[PDB]
């Protein structure tokens, strides 16, 4: 409610008292009342990265045909006054024994865009499970072949084309594969203005009615940011209010604790604000 | 199992 120009006012003032970071701090970082029972279940335990990130049941992605479990969260992101529904799949980087279930759900809705925000390790330790061969190797994963026909390095992320063979039918489908490496866990992008580029080239590599699968190591700080960022970018275009606030309890509400640290959060909200003043034409 | 690090 109100208008773009009261909640950017709103939003710088409370960013300078800082009110905003405080409301973020109270916020739930998981819905009081959503079940979370499959995650937790002895044959799922180990396909969750991390012991505290799971996925509640409500908005928990389910293979089609297929009863296999994965970590991953349906977070579809209304802007209701301009008809438009923002999808996305939210996930955790695969382990080495959840790839095929990471493939099965890319080939059962035939994604087409999959944005990576994390480099493979950080510090000598393991974030992700290379879940795509190095060209020219071709990768079998759960029934699947996977190969790599093309890989270019920009400044801030690794480009990649990606092919998707069925072994069972002999279908073939073609995913572009984003990976941001200039972005560490729990932390903020190291250059802001590659960080919005991304997120605004992301948002051109959309296909209709399709969602973007969005990945980092757990699949939620740095998830969180994007989904916010990509969110707020589609507000400030069509003159809509954008509460920061509003959009992270969104998100929670579809997959916990998405947007991690403080720091995060108060990123996004500068840069929210940024885009709106050096966009803004009096 | 181990919690998602923080900072």
């Amino acid at each position: 409610a109100d208008t773009l120009e009261g909640s950017m006012a709103q939003l710088k003032k409370g960013l300078e008292s800082g009110t905003v970071l405080i409301q973020f701090e109270q916020l739930y970082r998981k819905k009081p009342g959503l079940a979370i029972t499959f995650a937790k279940l002895p044959q799922n335990l180990d396909k969750n990265r991390y012991k505290d990130v799971l996925p509640y049941d409500t908005t928990r992605v389910l293979l089609q045909g297929n009863e296999d479990y994965i970590n991953a969260s349906y977070v579809n992101m209304e802007i209701p006054a301009a008809n438009l529904v923002n999808k996305y799949i939210a996930t955790q980087g695969p382990l080495p024994h959840t790839c095929a279930q990471f493939w099965q759900v890319v080939w059962d809705q035939k994604l087409s865009l999959i944005v990576m925000l994390t480099t493979l390790t950080e510090r000598g330790r393991t974030k992700c499970h290379q879940y795509w061969p190095d060209p020219p190797d071709v990768m079998n994963h759960g029934g699947f072949h996977i190969q790599c026909q093309s890989e270019d390095c920009t400044i801030a992320y690794v480009s990649r084309e990606m092919l998707v063979t069925n072994t069972q039918t002999g279908e073939e489908h073609t995913v572009t594969h984003l990976q941001y490496v200039a972005w560490p866990e729990h932390g903020v992008p190291d250059d802001s203005s590659d960080f919005l580029e991304f997120v605004n080239y992301v948002r051109s590599l959309r296909v209709d009615s399709e969602p973007v699968l969005v990945h980092s190591s757990a699949g939620i700080g740095r998830t969180g940011v994007l989904v916010t960022m990509e969110t707020a970018m589609c507000l400030t275009e069509r003159n809509l209010p954008i509460y920061p606030l509003d959009i992270v309890r969104k998100m929670r509400d579809q997959r916990a604790m998405m947007v991690q640290t403080s720091s995060q959060y108060k990123f996004v909200c500068e840069a929210i604000l940024r885009v709106y003043e050096e966009g803004l034409v009096q | 199992f181990s919690a998602y690090p923080s900072e």
